[PDB]
């Protein structure tokens, strides 16, 4: 042992089937070569230390180091590189997304030699993913529980999010649900607040769920937000939803956090509740191309920690490259086996070994004229959210819901007959306007 | 402004907000199953809707199953054979709703359900 | 009500003493004027909607809107602005940092018209902060419980973080503590893992705490990491620390999350445990000047959610502007009343109305020669962490701990006599080397 | 390589890893209190260290208090007056440890504690 101040760059390392793999987009400081930057990413997210310590001689630290095993340049960027890092399975606490994030992204983003750093993807090996419950139910079970097949599901976030009494809030829910939406939704911000306390909201929303279900003959739900300041409060709210017998609750998984989210996913599994996940605050982390974590990493983490729905953004008003990235992480959320595909931002082949998928939820200023594109791009296993697109209908919530349900079913019918939604979508909608006055009224407010 | 009907407008999930399917339109929906190698299956019930008699625990409902008409139509090559069985089911149970299910043996799940006859 | 698609810019609005205030660094897209960008920040973090909804007529939505009440340019940046936004008290669930973050940063960072966005500061009004427990104990209570006065506290993170058996890990702890450190520390990554399960680590670390305390006559602690995949597991670990009678546990508050952290802070208050907080993953959020959230916001949030220590980085090897920013949020963490001071990144006067302060923890490659600077800059109410700076001493952990304790006390003694640590620091250390062979040995390994 | 003493090396928190304070050095530590408007106070005990007799609950320890020598020296202007009281405490309790505390009436807390005499 001697005290005192590219070991982590191993380009010929063969990844193990038990390794957790990471793809980092790294921007070195001026004068830092890409190999030294990749080595630093691996060292500073594993066993790197600034001075030698005698305790290393009590173990075999090569068994615990992260290894940067490949570096590639990024096209169009003179100073960005993708550095691939392998982490041994033994670093990670079983079943803990919290520890997975801590271990991989806990420290390295602050290293001085890295001007910017973004985690783009993780390869979750089956040996590690089998230590997680995953979604409380997942896509196929949810469809069977709710008796819903053959079309995207439809939801609406109640607006204004704050300002309504609990009873007026529930009235809006009932009118949306009775017109043909499957779900209404608490805003991510709606938890418990002055003038709308959570238990009052739960009571009136439950009344609305059951009134609309009895009226329509279709099973209805409302994403009752259980997000709370403490774990005890969060579970208290899920417990009352359980008592009310309603089908679905909601969590803001990033602002509540993964430790609370995993607890709630366990409670939902144990009690038959579906779990709607909102990704509030994700753009603090995932927006900039040069620094943070891509949403697909946050999406894989939610599938592991547990949720039955997850918000996934929109594809309309987006360029082809952005839509391709969305479709990539939609497959990572829904499918059992996803082959590597860099054109869709899938940096690693991902095998979920029968962990159920999560329903992606599309949202963001969408209305009836977006129904062909949304149906074509997401397919059946999606929830399409129409907030202003329902409450903004000139005849009110039930006709607005009906216009959205008619538009969607018109698209589904035409698709099933073999028609091309990408080219015939506007005509399919116009044709339905001829017999649906609700859809015709929506189509004059908002434009193709 | 028209008011969305509050009575006499009960629904049956996918396609039930559309006008009633013509025979040709129904055959097109069945052909969609066949093109996708999904197995059509008819089921019927005089009670059209879910209820909650035995439990109100989350995501428990009664009335999600109806009664199977014969068996899923494995090896069906001709959508008119599903329409034929539809007419048999109506003749035996003219006061029952009848709907067409689809089964996906690769996803290993039921994947389609749409109304085909109302009394 | 008519259906269809700078209202939020109110430059003459007078902030209310109950308002939560936010200072955003906003980078507009090309062609977006700064007033419209500031209006968008306020709208997209409050009541903005893309189409009119009839339900607005059931309430008074002006009572729920965020208002951008001031915009200023940023010197040296042609396209950055500080936009100040006021949020009504009624938006926020009492006692929930989770809801505060959701409400303010949940949505706005994704708005297309904002090329980049960083939350720099929050004004937490007394009316809202009084709904939070805050730190389980806080600076003054902690000093009284541990009987420690008149100097920074000293800690050491055990390395290698993974690779040691629980017993070998505890042996290293005992040797550090017996040499004069107040604390040893679980790495943020050390939770429960193959080859070192948490309950085994707790047993051996407790043995080390008590052996070193009996030997030295000074109260000792080890930050036992309770961070876990679920809330139930996290509390289970705190419960066993409680049974063992030890003084301090630890949480990774950002990766575990605020809902779990607030629960653990409550448990610690109820059971007399001090709570050490590690800020793992903060640089994913807080590193880039143009996007994310500044650490001072994450620091205020921890003080509210609850912790007795929080990692705060280092000041050595940093330029004067960086040190000024650190001192700014150190005051925000420790003090009762902090006046606005833009030179230190304090955008708002902050009144904590007797909520206790949090001890900042300095860490990052520090060793004996940094003791004058660290003592001068942080003062007594700090923890100085020496990982490699203890385990890297050529004579082992107890002499390395002694060298650090001697260096610190030499600095404290000289400061108290009126000497200038900024100019005499190296000579104070050299003088102590004359009678302390442990310090002399450390001073030859590492350099002034 | 020297081994850190494992016996006979017990400690008393701040300044106890330094050589024993000369009288001049002790007066300088007291003057530091006075310059900061902190109130010196002596306390003494034959038992030098904490123990855990009555509870082992977290952050409970016995032996954190010693016994007060007279009262805190409010209005002290002269560090030699603290040294004078130190010699009185030693004379009355020569087999006791004696240490100097400081009290901060603005923070409203005890803020200093350092050993002044060992038997």
């Amino acid at each position: 042992f001697k005290a005192g101040v590219l070991t982590y760059y191993t380009p010929e390392y063969e990844t193990k089937d038990t390794d957790i793999l990471a793809a980092f987009r790294v921007t070195p400081q001026p004068g830092v070569p890409p190999e030294e930057a990749g080595a630093a990413v691996a060292a500073e997210s594993s066993t790197g230390t600034w001075t030698t310590v005698w305790t290393d001689g009590l173990t075999s630290l090569d068994r615990y180091k992260g290894r940067c095993y490949h570096i590639e340049p990024v096209v169009g960027e003179d100073n960005q590189y993708i550095a691939y890092v392998a982490y041994p399975l033994d670093l990670f606490e079983e079943g803990s997304v919290t520890n997975m994030f801590t271990s991989i992204v806990g420290n390295v983003f602050g290293f001085k030699a890295l001007r910017a750093l973004r985690l783009e993807d993780l390869r979750i090996p089956p040996t590690y993913s089998k230590t997680f419950q995953g979604p409380p139910h997942g896509i196929q079970v949810e469809r069977d529980k709710l008796n819903k097949y053959g079309r995207p599901l439809l939801g609406c976030t109640i607006k204004p999010k704050l300002g309504l009494s609990a009873k007026n809030y529930g009235r809006a829910c009932y009118e949306c649900l009775r017109g043909g939406l499957d779900f209404t939704k608490d805003d991510e911000n709606v938890n418990s607040q002055p003038f709308m306390r959570w238990r009052d909201r739960f009571v009136f929303c439950a009344e609305a769920i059951y009134k609309s279900q009895a009226e329509t003959g279709e099973i209805k739900g409302h994403y009752l937000n259980a997000t709370a300041g403490t774990c005890e409060e969060m579970i208290k709210r899920a417990v009352f939803a359980r008592e009310l017998g309603v089908p679905i609750v909601m969590h803001d998984y990033l602002t509540g956090g993964f430790t609370a989210n995993t607890s709630l996913a366990h409670y939902c599994r144990d009690n038959g509740l579906l779990l709607h996940i909102h990704r509030a605050m994700h753009a603090v982390i995932d927006r900039q191309k040069n620094h943070g974590m891509h949403f697909r990493v946050l999406a894989k983490a939610l599938r592991m920690s547990g949720g039955d729905h997850i918000h996934a953004g929109t594809v309309v008003g987006k360029l082809e490259g952005e839509r391709e990235m969305t479709l990539g992480f939609v497959d990572l959320l829904r499918d059992d086996f996803i082959e590597k595909d860099r054109a869709r931002g899938i940096f690693f082949t991902q095998d979920w070994v029968s962990m159920p998928g999560v329903i992606p939820v599309a949202s963001g200023g969408i209305h009836v004229w977006h129904m062909p594109a949304l149906t074509e791009i997401f397919g059946d296993d999606s929830v399409l959210q129409f907030g202003g697109g329902t409450l903004g209908h000139p005849w009110g919530n039930a006709p607005g819901a009906a216009a959205n349900r008619v538009a969607l079913e018109a698209c589904v019918q035409a698709r099933n007959e073999g028609r091309d939604l990408a080219r015939e979508g506007n005509e399919i909608i116009r044709s339905a306007c001829k017999w649906s006055p609700e859809l015709a009224a929506a189509c004059e407010i908002w434009k193709a | 402004m028209q008011v969305w009907p509050a009575y006499g407008n009960k629904k049956f999930e996918t396609l039930s907000y559309l006008p009633p399917l013509t025979e040709e339109q129904l055959l097109k929906q069945v052909d969609y199953l066949l093109r996708n190698n999904w197995v059509p299956c008819l089921e019927f019930s005089k009670e059209g809707f879910v209820y909650r008699e035995n439990s109100t625990s989350p995501c428990y409902y009664d009335g999600r199953y109806w009664t199977m008409w014969k068996l899923p139509m494995f090896g069906c090559t001709d959508a008119s054979q599903v329409y034929k069985e539809l007419q048999e089911a109506i003749a035996s149970y003219p006061d029952a709703y009848v709907r067409i299910l689809g089964f996906d043996n690769i996803k290993q799940t039921q994947c389609v359900s749409f109304i085909a006859y109302k009394p």
